[PDB]
């Protein structure tokens, strides 16, 4: 947990800077190590602190990241499995002619930004007034 | 006389663009990785379309990627049989509209990213700028006319009606490679790129050397 994030920060960091399908799944695939639950935390976190710095433009693709992450970790634990096992199969069903699984994920996408929107005004409104 | 019209690339393209011409990166060959991937793209998008209305297999049944260099006139072509864009595609997408993607490559850049993850953010077209000086691209979409999209970096880009020969349908990408990066233009460059970065294209790709 804490000793992960003290160990791949620099990884994790350079893994929200994504978006493509296919690439970030060889990014995935080889490191594995990856697909963890720490990962989207970081993400999260990062996203919020980027919101803070205006770097909106930032936060939207890092979000495409950290719903990645989310719908894996969902996806293999769903299926009982481990997600180090179950992590390329998010990106079969993305190309899969059913476009409501990945509504599904831009749903949660927008919805995502938008909460974290929230919690970086009511971070800046503890200490504003 | 012919219509074209010049019009000016977005704030963050034209910064993007200025960088990624100066700045000397080291894995160069990424554009064509691009490239290839963005055709693959132009090929699934198609067949979606021609799976609910067959009539527009009547520009070409093939599908597949061709790559043709040529040492002697100092270009790549790259063509690719699916569907193209429109001149609205063209003028809109490559230029005019805005990607949040090329905003946050660039700060990305300032957090500690890579060169390999430029078509990431969907900023996967203009890096062929690292190797070329002049990009040129034309396209014959099924609902449209023949266009030709040209643009010599700086800032600005030209759109006109293209005379040249019916393509049917497809891209069709001539790169006006650089005077010194003319490495691309070789077969065995060409071919270990491709077996290196595009192997996971599901559509047959074939160079053409002279």
């Amino acid at each position: 947990h804490k000793t992960f994030v003290e160990k791949y920060e620099k990884q994790i960091k350079h893994f929200g800077m994504l978006r493509r399908w296919d690439d970030s799944q060889k990014y995935l695939s080889d490191n594995v190590h990856l697909v963890c639950e720490e990962t989207a935390n970081y993400l999260v976190i990062w996203c919020i602190d980027l919101e803070v710095e205006e770097k909106c433009a930032l936060m939207e693709q890092v979000a495409h990241q950290t719903i990645v992450m989310q719908f894996i970790l969902e996806l293999a634990k769903s299926l009982k499995v481990d997600p180090r096992a179950c992590f390329r199969q998010f990106f079969t069903k993305i190309k899969t002619a059913d476009r409501q699984y990945m509504e599904g994920f831009n749903d949660e996408l927008e919805a995502f930004k938008e909460r974290v929107r929230g919690r970086a005004k009511l971070r800046i409104e503890k200490a504003m007034k | 006389e012919e219509e074209v019209e010049t019009f000016a690339f977005q704030a963050e393209i034209a910064q993007l663009m200025s960088l990624i011409i100066n700045t000397f990166y080291s894995n160069k060959e990424i554009f064509l990785r691009e490239l290839i991937s963005n055709s693959s793209d132009a090929l699934d998008k198609i067949r979606y379309e021609t799976l609910t209305d067959p009539s527009k297999l009547d520009s070409g049944k093939e599908l597949h990627i061709n790559l043709i260099p040529n040492k002697q006139d100092r270009t790549l072509t790259i063509v690719d049989t699916g569907i193209g864009m429109t001149k609205a595609d063209l003028i809109n997408n490559l230029g005019t509209i805005a990607k949040s993607g090329t905003k946050a490559f660039m700060e990305a850049l300032q957090a500690g990213a890579d060169i390999s993850m430029i078509g990431q953010f969907g900023v996967g077209f203009y890096s062929a700028y690292l190797v070329a000086e002049k990009v040129t691209v034309i396209t014959k979409h099924n609902d449209d006319e023949q266009y030709a999209w040209e643009s010599s970096a700086g800032g600005s880009f030209t759109v006109r009606t293209d005379t040249g020969e019916p393509m049917g349908r497809g891209t069709k990408v001539i790169l006006h490679l650089k005077e010194d990066q003319t490495e691309y233009l070789e077969e065995r460059r060409i071919k270990e790129i491709v077996k290196k970065h595009s192997q996971f294209i599901g559509y047959p790709i074939t160079l053409f050397v002279e």
